[PDB]
């Protein structure tokens, strides 16, 4: 993937061929590990786009992206 | 129950196609994945590909590409071998064989094998044998045990039956197993009985060959001088 | 490929003892923790018999003097108080691919010396234009045997057959016919025939030969 | 995942911890390699089942499952 920001906060350019892997990338604080649950298909023109939130010591509820260190920004297109 | 049934033997000439079927029961059929082992005379074991009947896909081992092919019928739960320019190293068992398990496994596994179909390769045509009896060298050996010979040479197809004075004598024999010479078959048998037995009685090698139809016999006589 | 090497060709092992029968890989046939390796029986005049399936997996009704184990490149059937039910090949088949391995042959006695007999042509057969000559070399042990003729001192190699029978079920020795043939022009051209017999029970060679016009 | 078969034919159930990585499985035509891009959950009562084509050289295309060796059933749950 991609990785770019979106105001100041990361943001994850997610291809096809990512679906199922652990998304890694560096930061100042450590090691950032997001996890993608999501439609995902190949990139292209129907983007769409939202935020993964931190998620520390919870469970996850109604969502199907989320990293463990510092809120991420993910993208990807959902034609196949 | 699970069993493979095979087709029966066959007698093909060089440059011809054989066809062997295989049948199937006491399983699903579409479930499994169907080997084609042969075996030659005095060879190991030797892997002829194992074809899927579920989609018809089939794997050959790269020395049988071009000179198999499998195939399956599914509502007579059936595969069928395909062997063409038949050559005289084609003359084996062929064997089907189920691959037990079901990982999309390796397993690789030959857990069920038909009966074996033999296949023979030949251009000669039926040759009754020459029969030939081996009397001692001449003069005679010493010892208290003598033995003598028979020697069985030229024929086809395979069997002959030898015996010794009509299967009277059956002790002491060895009967090798026949080989090809040019074409045609020799084999021999040698008989050992104790000194007093022979020449003062009668030794006689018996040969049938089923498939002329002919029955020799040839009593084994002392060798004289020139 | 795969290249599936067994290891010894034969093994001859007395009845009790221990019989150790090896199959190298060439390729690591071990998938997901697993490996892809088959031991299989066979008697003659039988279908092969799965004896173990994924290197150490007895097959139903396959009795436990029967194991197996290796892993990666290198496995091994054991066979553990050997029967004589246990006379038989016994391959060792990768499930990656199919292919097999040149099987081992497995044998259930004392060294015995062949009974060396020489036959001259017959009569009728030199009213062919061929000529053999026969030796048989009986009842002998182990099966390791070699046979050199000679014809007027020089040894003839072309025109050899040699024919072995099974391992008797009885007495558990061996038997051999070994026929040279050769133009029953050649034949009356030579005078002395022998045929040589090398085996472990004597120093020297068994000879047997004769001279053609003698008696 | 769980290697089984559907009449001749490789079935696997796939569970939650799988979601993102590649999945291989040995066949007697070689190794086989699913590509499971799917909603994959929690394998319950809810279970989904259909068919991951043979791809050979081709885009995909309208899928989320396929295998480039041999084609393969699959089935997971969507629970969460």
């Amino acid at each position: 993937f991609h990785l770019t920001t979106r105001n100041g906060e990361p943001h994850m350019i997610v291809s096809r061929q990512e679906k199922g892997k652990s998304l890694l990338f560096k930061t100042e604080d450590g090691v950032n590990m997001c996890t993608l649950m999501a439609d995902l298909g190949e990139l292209c023109e129907d983007t769409i786009t939202y935020k993964c939130p931190l998620l520390r010591q919870n469970e996850p509820e109604d969502i199907d992206c989320w990293c463990n260190s510092t809120s991420t920004w993910v993208t990807y297109g959902t034609c196949t | 129950e699970v069993q493979l049934q095979e087709s029966g033997p066959e007698l093909v000439k060089p440059g011809t196609s054989v066809k062997m079927s295989c049948k199937a029961s006491g399983y699903t059929f579409t479930d499994y994945n169907i080997h084609w082992v042969k075996q030659s005379h005095g060879k190991s074991l030797e892997w002829i590909g194992y074809i899927n009947p579920n989609n018809g896909g089939n794997k050959y081992t790269q020395k049988f590409e071009g000179r198999a092919t499998l195939t399956v019928g599914k509502s007579s739960s059936t595969a069928y071998m395909e062997l063409r320019s038949l050559t005289s190293e084609d003359s084996a068992v062929y064997y089907c064989a189920r691959s037990p398990m079901y990982f999309y496994d390796g397993s690789y596994y030959f857990d069920y094998w038909g009966q074996g179909t033999s296949l023979s390769v030949s251009s000669a045509k039926t040759t009754a044998p020459s029969v030939y009896p081996l009397a001692p060298v001449c003069g005679g050996t010493t010892g208290s045990s003598v033995t003598l010979g028979c020697l069985v040479k030229g024929y086809f197809p395979e069997p002959v039956t030898l015996t010794w004075n009509s299967g009277s004598l059956s002790s002491g024999v060895h009967t090798f197993p026949a080989l090809l010479q040019s074409g045609l078959y020799t084999l021999s048998s040698s008989v050992t009985v104790t000194s007093n037995t022979w020449p003062s009685q009668t030794i006689t090698c018996n040969v049938a060959h089923p498939a002329s139809s002919t029955k020799v016999d040839k009593k084994i006589e002392p060798r004289v001088p020139i | 490929d795969i290249v599936l090497t067994q290891s010894p060709a034969s093994l001859a092992v007395s009845l009790g003892q221990r019989a150790t029968i090896s199959y190298r890989a060439s390729k690591s046939v071990s998938t997901s923790g697993y490996s892809y390796m088959h031991w299989n029986q066979q008697k003659p005049g039988q279908p092969p018999r799965l004896l173990i399936y994924l290197v150490s997996n007895l097959e139903s009704g396959v009795p436990a003097r029967f194991s197996g184990s290796g892993s990666g490149t290198d496995f091994t059937l054991n066979i553990h108080p050997v029967e004589e039910e246990d006379a038989a090949t016994y391959y060792c088949q990768h499930i990656r691919e199919l292919t097999f391995g040149a099987a081992p042959s497995a044998a259930a006695r004392a060294d015995a010396a062949p009974t060396v007999s020489i036959f001259p042509p017959s009569s009728e057969q030199l009213t062919s234009g061929g000529a053999s000559v026969v030796c048989f070399l009986n009842n002998f042990y182990p099966k390791d045997i070699n046979v050199k003729w000679k014809i007027d001192g020089s040894e003839r190699q072309n025109g050899v057959l040699n024919s072995w029978t099974d391992q008797d079920s009885k007495d558990s020795t061996y038997s051999m016919s070994s026929t040279l043939t050769l133009t029953k022009d050649e034949y009356e051209r030579h005078n002395s025939y022998t045929c040589e017999a090398t085996h472990k029970t004597s120093t020297s060679p068994i000879v047997k030969s004769f001279n053609r016009n003698e008696c």
